[PDB]
């Protein structure tokens, strides 16, 4: 299972991001794909995430008003737009996978991770 | 919500050394939902362990976490160099997974 | 809800679906005793038990179909784990591949039945 995010991409306030996270390899449909960011030299800190079989989202509460999380079934793609950005938006943005046992039984921990996406909320 | 606590802040110890490190969360986590995550510096988060204790494949065997309800430990029994890095546990026993906020072992060189 | 209760749906209703048509097909056999073989005959009973495979497979599907909807509405629920909902896909999935392989083996029986 490979996972490939977008490029880096620099934003003003107020302006809204849209990264793209593409499953290589693997079983899409039926697997929770989550998104989870890092601030500069900080900790993770999960967002969301979806099952593409039929969209089946989640949100953290924090983000709830600002985030949309959906996935396309054909293209293997998971994608993350966050609107009405701000400088604390600043970190690197990692979709990350859920894990099978051995398709194998889903175990909820994120195996699969992609090569994060550095989203600069500049007000420069 | 559940707020995850990682415990000590920062680890200085020599390879070769016992490693031992905590997370103790403010209410149960759910079925022992608590997997304990790698980052090298500058690279994404690596699985080590998962459900309190399981070890996927491909997790060198130095690696073992352990306990249940809102205490928990994740033991590297014999550090190699390549050990030294941030490790976070996570939770997602409830809709809303949540990270604990990081232990740093830095591991050493001869002068 | 429960996250099992799906499962235990599934697999009932799959069950269900199963058992149905093994039915159809020990009754059918019993019409076909009191007729004469032949290869025209022989013809229209494959396609008839063929046919009602299909049904079975597509009733099948829809169980499945309908219990990854109620694993879906669980996802609008605090009060449900959505870290959990991924197994329950994975579940009906198994008991699909389960209820299409025993329908595929009583169509398999019975062929050889109508051709032997």
């Amino acid at each position: 299972v490979q996972l490939v995010q977008s490029g880096a991409e620099v934003k003003r306030p107020g302006s809204s991001v849209t990264v793209s996270c593409k499953a290589s390899g693997g079983s899409f449909s039926t697997y929770a794909l989550s998104w989870v960011r890092q601030a500069p030299g900080r900790g993770l800190e999960w967002m969301g995430g979806v099952i593409p079989l039929l969209t089946i989202t989640n949100y953290a509460p924090r983000f709830q008003g600002r985030i949309t999380i959906t996935a396309d079934r054909s293209t293997s793609t998971a994608y993350l737009e966050l609107n009405s950005l701000r400088p604390e938006d600043t970190a690197v943005y990692y979709c990350a996978r859920e894990g099978t046992t051995g398709l194998g039984k889903p175990i909820g921990a994120f195996a699969h991770w992609g090569q994060g996406t550095l989203v600069t909320v500049s007000s420069l | 919500e559940i707020v995850l606590t990682q415990s000590p802040g920062t680890q200085s110890l020599s390879p070769g050394e016992r490693a031992t490190l905590s997370c103790r969360a403010s209410q149960s986590v759910g079925n022992n939902k608590l997997a304990w995550y790698q980052q090298r510096p500058g690279q994404a988060p690596r699985l080590l362990i998962y459900g309190a204790s399981s070890r996927p494949s491909g997790v060198a065997d130095r690696f073992s976490g352990s306990g249940s309800g809102t205490d928990f430990t994740l033991t590297i029994s014999r550090l190699e160099p390549e050990d030294f890095a941030v490790y976070y546990c996570q939770q997602y026993g409830q809709s809303l997974s949540t990270f604990g906020q990081g232990t740093k072992v830095e591991v050493k060189l001869v002068p | 809800g429960s996250i099992s209760d799906i499962r235990k749906d599934a697999e009932v209703r799959m069950d269900k679906a199963v058992e149905a048509f093994k039915n159809k097909l020990d009754k059918f056999k019993a019409a076909v005793r009191k007729v004469f073989p032949t290869e025209e005959r022989i013809k229209d009973w494959l396609k008839i038990v063929r046919g009602e495979a299909e049904q079975a497979r597509v009733a099948v599907r829809n169980v499945g179909r309908d219990a990854n909807d109620k694993a879906a509405a669980l996802g609008k629920d605090k009060e449900i784990n959505w870290f959990d909902i991924s197994q329950s896909l994975w579940d009906v999935q198994k008991l699909t591949d389960a209820a299409i392989k025993k329908i595929e083996a009583a169509l398999a029986d019975m062929e050889a039945w109508l051709t032997q």
